[PDB]
């Protein structure tokens, strides 16, 4: 009788009948608790009759209710409630580069210096697009904090300024994510934008809705977002945007009406259309949709056969290394070795095993020396996709060293791979290195502005979030962070029009892999129950709440109490003797 | 409308205000 | 400031609360 | 911040 | 980057074809 | 198909005799 490994098996399998099957039958309450902690971290919120013994409580955990409490506690027990300025880690372009750094700094501790009670005099120091990004950024500070958050946001929904609008009705979605609170305020506050006469807030209520439900296919909100795709005032901004927010929610669903939806909105546009880049998001909601399921995408591969034949080597590479992400698939890879999709699906496909892994990084640094001039610029994003959150020494050599390419692009990708790699961990030698690195492109806005990305990416969340897709053991890969990595990676493979273009709010796609790095232990009556572990690798004697790495393994230190769980990782209820 | 609120039917136009 | 009465907010200057909802 | 130990936190420097 | 640092056995270094040689 | 050492790169379009392409031994 151990139901945490059958669920954990079941969850590896994505097989939900199962996983459902085996979280009822379970007698044993706290148990079905610590299922429904490790369902909440994983994403998967399962429908219970209310007639079950704990419904109210199993509900109340699987929605991730109390997350923002704990962590909270956990920074006080730290003493880093104070906010930190971006002054203190170090025109338009540096006024957002210090939004963007703001928000990553103090995300999900909800305070501020800039965004004050009274946010107008820094909304109005940005301009165009920089400004909506400063509006989103608040919800960004907000994160799981859906009461305050929104409590915050509101007076900003009433804006005359369609900016700043546009920047609060993103946020407005932001701080829903993850967090799946039952009153669907997201729904109700967002859903009258998606057909507004302004592109830009169908914009930010699309990309607001799809943050928002990004764990569940919802049949009512993907009834609302897909004739957006269709609608002739729509952009191809908004048409990609939509396919984004619908592949989001419907993630590895299989989901019909998102499939036959998007490939009749390829099927109509012009073979001049095709070429404009926001078409490339098209496709990847194609593949969101299809993530991880394998064998069973040749189907859509012939219905792609019809389309125009520079789209189609992009459209098929794309959804195809998109079904095989998680398979670690020798042959796939030997076909992989239109080509920037190709190495960033190596990745894609490697990071899921560590033999390949390295075999994939060895690949990496022969393509930076020795590749083809276009082929190396995506060749850092793969960098960051495969050791996100993991500050490996030779990866952040590699990046430093092609951080001074003459070609614009490979210098822009390193340095956002530099942030991507060390994002969440407060690493001496990364921050000095960017700090050398910003001394060096000094007077060059681009490159700076890539430099302070990199620069708040390393803070993130004061040292205490992480972005790395896998859990539990890194035996489980959590679709939405995945979907949300992808979405950055994607549109960073036309950085100089996408991300130094317009659009650079995509960047809140991160949003979706944020996660806490603590554990945290509790007695059965879920209250802070402090013990002692051992941390090691697989060491120092540490008193819980602590933080883990990347790669360390906790282990109870004294015989006193047994854990329902064997991962020590994350919320785990502890039994007495 | 499905952008509305009746507090919350168990505990108003919401873009409008109405 | 950080509330609106019934329809004006004063911070936008939004003329045509618990808070964020309608009620 | 500081830097604190017990709990495994690495702060950095304004610290 | 100029070029000290590191060159993975590639000695002349010969690190990439985008740096001085 | 090889380079020729200023260096050029035919192969590649770039500009900025090797024994190998691939990596260039000297």
């Amino acid at each position: 009788s151990r139901f945490p490994e059958a669920l954990r098996l079941a969850l590896m399998l994505n097989d939900m009948e199962l996983v459902e099957d085996i979280f009822t039958s379970c007698k044993d309450v706290v148990v079905q608790k610590q299922m429904a902690f490790m369902l909440g971290r994983h994403g998967v919120f399962l429908e219970l009759s209310e007639d079950v013994e704990e419904y109210e409580d199993l509900t109340e955990i699987m929605s991730n209710v109390q997350l923002n409490s704990n962590f909270l506690a956990l920074a006080r027990e730290l003493d880093i409630m104070e906010p930190k300025v971006p002054d203190d880690i170090y025109s338009a372009r540096m006024n957002l580069a210090s939004s963007f750094v703001n928000g990553f700094v103090n995300a999900a501790f909800g305070q501020d210096k800039l965004l004050t009670d009274d946010g107008n005099k820094w909304l109005y120091k940005n301009k165009d697009h920089g400004m909506l990004s400063a509006a989103a950024s608040l919800g960004m500070i907000l994160l799981w904090d859906v009461d305050g958050g929104l409590t915050q946001i509101d007076k900003y929904l009433y804006s005359s300024e369609d900016y700043i609008k546009s920047g609060a009705l993103l946020a407005c979605g932001i701080v829903n994510s993850g967090v799946r609170n039952e009153c669907d305020p997201a729904l109700a506050l967002l859903s009258d934008f998606v057909l507004h006469n302004s592109n830009t807030m169908r914009l930010g209520s699309i990309f607001g809705l799809g943050l928002a439900y990004a764990g569940s296919n919802r049949e009512d909100v993907l009834t609302l977002l897909l004739p957006v795709m269709g609608d002739s005032k729509s952009s191809m901004e908004v048409a990609g945007v939509t396919a984004l927010a619908c592949g989001m929610i419907a993630v590895g669903s299989c989901n019909g009406d998102v499939t036959s939806t998007i490939l009749q909105t390829i099927m109509e546009k012009s073979e001049t259309e095709l070429k404009d880049t926001y078409a490339r998001w098209l496709p990847l909601g194609l593949g969101l949709n299809h993530l991880g399921k394998g064998e069973a995408i040749e189907a859509i591969l012939a219905a792609l056969e019809v389309v125009s034949e520079p789209f189609r080597s992009f459209a098929n590479t794309l959804v195809d290394v998109c079904a095989y992400a998680g398979s670690g698939n020798v042959l796939k890879v030997q076909q992989l070795l239109h080509q920037g999709v190709a190495v960033l699906g190596i990745a894609l496909i490697a990071m899921g095993e560590e033999i390949g892994a390295e075999m994939a990084l060895r690949t990496f640094g022969h393509l930076l020396r020795y590749g083809e001039p276009t082929l190396r610029r995506a060749v850092p994003l793969a960098l960051a996709l495969i050791s996100v959150s993991n500050p490996r020494l030779n990866i952040l050599d590699t990046l430093s060293k092609f951080s001074h390419d003459a070609d614009p692009e490979v210098s822009y990708n390193s340095i956002f791979a530099m942030g991507m790699v060390g994002s969440g961990t407060n690493n001496a030698r990364l921050a000095a290195m960017l700090r050398q690195l910003a001394q060096y492109h000094a007077k060059d806005p681009n490159n700076l502005f890539m430099v302070r990305l990199a620069q708040g990416l390393t803070h993130l969340g004061k040292g205490t979030l992480t972005l790395c897709p896998y859990h539990s053991d890194r035996q489980l890969m959590s679709q939405v962070a995945v979907a949300g990595l992808l979405t950055v990676l994607v549109s960073f493979l036309d950085v100089r029009n996408i991300i130094l273009g317009k659009s650079h709010y995509v960047l809140y796609g991160l949003v979706a892999a944020m996660q806490p790095r603590m554990l945290v232990t509790f007695d059965e009556e879920l209250r802070p129950l402090p013990v002692s572990v051992r941390v090691g690798q697989a060491f120092q004697t540490h008193t819980t709440p602590v933080l883990l790495a990347h790669g360390e393994r906790a282990e109870l230190a004294t015989e006193e109490f047994l854990p329902v769980t064997p991962i020590l990782e994350g919320f785990v209820i502890l039994r007495k003797n | 409308s499905v952008s509305s609120a009746v507090y919350s039917a168990s505990s108003y136009y919401y873009s409008s205000s109405l | 400031s950080s509330y609106s009465m019934h329809y004006i907010y004063p911070y936008s200057s939004y003329t045509y609360k618990y808070q964020w909802r309608g009620a | 911040f500081p830097d604190v130990g017990l709990h495994r936190y690495w702060g950095w420097d304004c610290g």
